[PDB]
RNA sequence: ACGCUGCUUUUUGAUUCUUCGAUGUCGGCUCUUCCUAUCAUCGCGAAGCAGAGAUUGCGAAGUGUUGGAUUGUUCACCCACCAACAGGGAACGUGAGCUGGGUUUAGACCGUCGUGAGACAGGUUAGUUUUACCCUACUGUGUGGACUGUGCAGCAGAUCUUGAUAGUACGAGAGGAACUCUUGAUUGCGACCUCUGGUGGAGCGGCGUGCCUGCUGGCUGCUGCGGAGCUACGUCGGGAGUAUAAUGGCUGAAGGCCUCUAAGCCUGAAGACCGACUGCGCGGUGUGUGUGGCGGAAGACGACCGCUGUGUGUGCAAGCUGUGCGGAUGGAGGAGGAUUCCGACAUUUUGAGGCUGUGCAUU
RNA sequence: AAAUGCCUCGUCAUGUAAUUAGUGACGCGCAUGAAUGGAGCAACGAGAUUCCCACUGUCCCUACGGCCUGUCUUGUGAACC
RNA sequence: CGCGGAAGUGUUUUGUGCAAGGGCCGUAAGGGAAGUCGGCAAGAUUGAUGUGUAACUUCGGGAGAAGGAUUGGCUCUAGC
RNA sequence: GACAGCCGAAUUGGGCGGCGGAGA
RNA sequence: GUUGAUUGAAGGGAUGCGAAAGUGUUCUGGAGGAUCUAAGCCGUUCUGACGUGCAACUCGAUGGCAUGACAUGUGCAUAG
């Protein structure tokens, strides 16, 4: 059954396919490389590419045996481009990061590192409860 | 042959062929339909542009919705409106080959300004307007008036020549639109007893040029390849073999800018006066609808002002001229302003109101 | 309306001019403009700048 | 099933009518247009249609139909996404548009064949891509006022999604919808510079190499920040008009019954026409243009928008850089009778000096 | 299944999310094989191949800037067809 | 050598100011070969002095293997 | 006293020759 | 005609180990169709410029070689 995506206000994207990302929970894994973006429906010649609340597919290039050689699902949390909110602001972080998701949509980790955005806090309610701060 | 990967075509035709507009100020091409149970009014006006800034504003969704209250931050457009001058009536009959203008009245004296746009600089070198009124009234299905605008009272642009056009007047039975008229030649009408706040507006004007300007610009096409010969700035392939002919649906190198723009539903913010304070703020202070230093290349704006949402069409000092809605419009949502940002538009302003710079560095 | 004070230089930021930069801490410094975010990547000392 | 009748011109053959005093021969990349034998989106039938999910048929060509691994490939085959990832034509569209991987004369290696010179639609590696300034086509531009009418031509938005409806109708259960309202986006089109980002041989600073005898001040090199303007990675903006197709209905004969049809009538589509929006010719009217000069919001040159002496210079405002020369008080230490000299740099006078094309005033 | 294997993108393993590529192993080998030289890579190579790190306007998707041309003037003033 | 200077030698004094498109160059958010037959082109490493250096090997080599660190100006001390 | 569903006058099965419509 | 550097073979000195046979360390010396760089000479790639050209083979960047099986002026010998 289909994962249902609440709504969000646009952004800008930061990453596409073929980045590199930092894994944020401790499932195992260390690094993951995306290779597919859900809802892209296309453009020709156009990379698809994703902001922070998206659903990526990745493969995962570093971390326990068990799960390398295989496709996965995750969501975005952190991104360094700039963005701006509504209210007028803009905001930026550090890295890039994501997180190891079920296919009903629950997380596979308990513990969560690092800080989130008020955005992704809203879409996803238990991210929401695991962060050690937002924003 | 059959050609795979299937894309969109670049730019579109309903604006080709794309050549320079052939005056400054254009007529409209249309105007609301008249209902005839309501007060007489006017359906435009022509203002000048000035420049842009800020707003913030208060999404009224106070319920317990999700969501109370949310701040949005919206760029809006200043425009200059000094009031206007009738001069004039004009009356349109129907026929079998559509609308015939009938002879016109004058007031009983003519500006100096709308005698240079009618005969040039150099032009200086009754009862039978009493029975062309007749006329109107029998006659004349429609009804406009001739206005005229006021440019020596903005001394940064350096007119004193008019822009001049024609509007219709709305409101019912044909007499009462013509007596309504007659009590109002060589008189002013202001721009606030045309629009009102929170209403939807149409804009029309001409665009800021650039000159001739190569194809990737004037419509959107790829590069080509790095490795290529003569010029990767272009269209690769212009047709085949038959029709043994270019067709007028392949993009060219060619003028771009200065082109006739009609745009539609913006909305209203604002409008007051530059000589004075403006507020309906949240905020105490007292702040003139001007920014420090100056709007920048233009003066400061001290006539009648009104204040759209968004982007407008063409350049600094430009006439433009607004319409009624032709749509139907619903309701429209419930405007809070609470703040107008005044900074400096020259470098990174961070002061407003100059006597706080004043207090900061102390001397 | 203000939306904060640099973090760098000490002055008032106007409403919608500044970006936030989260850390890995959770800490989220504020910055004016290019002029400072690079003399924070230097590492220089906000007290020898006058 | 066994048999029988057709259509297309996308396959490969069959033929040799045109071209050998030469029509540049495969694929990809780029760009436009057409066909319908419709893949998705809109409307509507049938069922071995309970609901859900699909299967089969009709009207319909307006708009869409992607990103990668291996191969020169067309083709093929897998991965990921998707409303869906349909099939074709235009000299097997497109080399004075490109590229040159296939094919590819002259060098060379291997296998098989030949006494040999050499051969192979067998494999491998290295191997020049010329010329428009002419006619036409097409894009702008020019072909001598002001306000408007009305004919012709062009034509634009499309698709997905959140919550509620509702754990409801339907069903033994398991499962599980719709109209109406509502939230956000993806992509196309047309604008704009308030904000954020990029650029910035404008401007100010730092650190150097050579040269002007040294300090001060210059010129030359590398580097930080960087206003205006331009721009996207940033911001804004879409008819409830008329008549119809397939289908479903009303009245009603032929044919005392029956029947949506023979006369008439009602309804009905991302389609047609019209409107709105952009361009051009032709008309009308109490209506006919500043020679020259100087500016710009305009511009290759012509043109267009303005004024008819209101410029230049200077002051203030608003910004960018970052604390000027000279003096005074210090300085890791060294030199030696004078209580002297040498010394990178520090603090203070000093948000200080320099600079500005933007705005206001005045001369 | 090698610059030598027609069938042929041979079969199994390994590197990828995905391998007509690369490497390892197998052998009735159309048509491998011993100075027609066979096996074999220390050192050397602007030789032919495949992968990893680093790095980037190659690309997503283009923007802004410099100098010389072109655009405009005077002089000198051809050719192909 | 490169990057700059002498000596000797050569040289003019009423064309414009810069549209598109070219030839030779400079700087770029976030991503990092997804581009392409093919990393073609560009970017990147670079001097000197301590440190630390594997498989293999014809024992000579491989080797500047790889990998890590230091560097200006001023005022002094020590050796010959 | 037919055909159609007491009524009062025509009803109907096969073929052929021209014409029109699907297949298109 | 041929600049400035890098590497460090044989031969020779000193010093340590050991019953002996032998062997460790380090200076001196300056070999080799050994490694770069200059005067210079060639011609890998851009399939760069140019392509009625500056030119009937040139120009820019990049790359290769530079004590030799070298490069070059002039007398003599070899002819379809």
């Amino acid at each position: 059954k289909k994962i249902s995506i609440k709504p969000r206000y646009k952004m800008t994207r930061g990453i596409q396919v073929e980045t590199l990302m930092k894994c944020a929970d401790n499932s195992g894994a260390k690094i993951l490389r995306c290779i597919g973006v859900k809802r892209y429906r296309g453009r020709l010649n156009r990379l698809p590419a994703a902001a922070p609340g998206d659903i990526c597919v990745v493969s995962v290039k570093k971390g326990k045996p068990e799960l390398r050689k295989k496709v996965h699902y995750a969501i975005l949390i952190r991104q360094k481009k700039i963005w701006r909110r509504t209210d007028g602001s803009h905001i930026m972080f550090e890295d890039n990061a994501a997180v190891l998701i079920n296919n009903k949509g629950e997380l596979r980790g308990a513990q969560i590192a690092g800080p989130v955005p008020r955005e992704v806090a809203d879409m996803w309610p238990k991210i929401s409860s695991q962060a050690s701060s937002i924003n | 042959s059959c050609r795979k990967f299937n894309a969109p075509r670049h730019g579109s035709l309903q604006f080709c062929p794309r050549k320079r507009s052939k005056t400054i100020r254009p007529a409209a091409g249309a105007f609301p339909a008249d209902d005839r149970s309501q007060p007489v009014h006017l359906t435009g006006f022509m203002a000048y542009k000035a420049g842009m800034t800020h707003v913030v504003r208060t999404k009224t969704q106070v319920a317990k919705n999700k969501q109370l209250s949310r701040e949005i931050m919206d760029a809006v457009t200043v425009l200059e409106a000094p009031p206007m001058v009738v001069y004039g009536i004009v009356g349109y009959e129907k026929t079998v080959t559509g609308l015939r203008r009938l002879p016109i009245v004058t007031a009983a004296y003519v500006s100096d300004g709308v005698l240079r746009r009618m005969f040039g600089n150099r032009y200086a070198s009754g009862s039978v307007c009493e029975s062309r009124v007749e006329m109107i009234k029998e006659r004349a299905h429609c009804v406009r008036v001739l206005v005229q605008t006021q440019p020596t009272l903005i001394k940064g642009l350096g007119l004193k020549k008019a822009h001049i056009a024609e509007i219709q007047v709305n409101g019912g039975s044909i007499s009462e639109k013509v007596e309504w008229a007659l009590g109002r030649l060589e008189k002013e009408i202001a721009i606030g007893e045309v629009f009102g706040v929170n209403e939807n507006i149409d804009t029309i004007g001409v665009t800021k040029g650039k000159g001739f300007q190569g194809t990737v610009k004037r419509f959107g096409v790829r590069k080509q390849p790095r490795k290529s010969r003569k010029g990767i700035r272009k269209v690769a392939c212009i047709g085949a073999w038959h029709p043994s002919r270019v067709m007028y649906s392949i993009a060219r190198a060619g003028q771009m800018g200065f082109h006739r723009r009609t745009e539609k539903n913006k909305r209203v913010y604002m409008i007051g006066n530059g000589s004075s304070n403006i507020k309906t703020e949240f905020d105490l202070t007292e702040k003139p609808i001007s920014p420090m230093g100056g709007f920048p290349h233009y003066g400061e704006v001290r006539n009648d002002f009104i204040m759209v949402k968004g982007a407008v069409v063409g350049a600094r000092k430009r006439v433009v001229t607004l319409r009624k809605s032709l749509l139907r419009q619903r309701a429209g949502e419930e405007l809070v302003i609470k703040f107008v940002d005044t900074s400096s538009k020259i470098g990174h302003g961070r002061f407003q109101t100059s006597a706080e710079k004043k207090a900061f560095y102390g001397a | 309306m203000i939306q904060g004070v640099s973090m760098f230089s000490g002055r008032n930021i106007p409403k919608g001019s500044g970006i936030y930069e989260v850390m890995s801490d959770g800490r989220a410094v504020l910055t004016a403009s290019n002029k400072e975010r690079r003399l924070i990547a230097r590492k220089i000392n906000p007290r020898d700048i006058r």
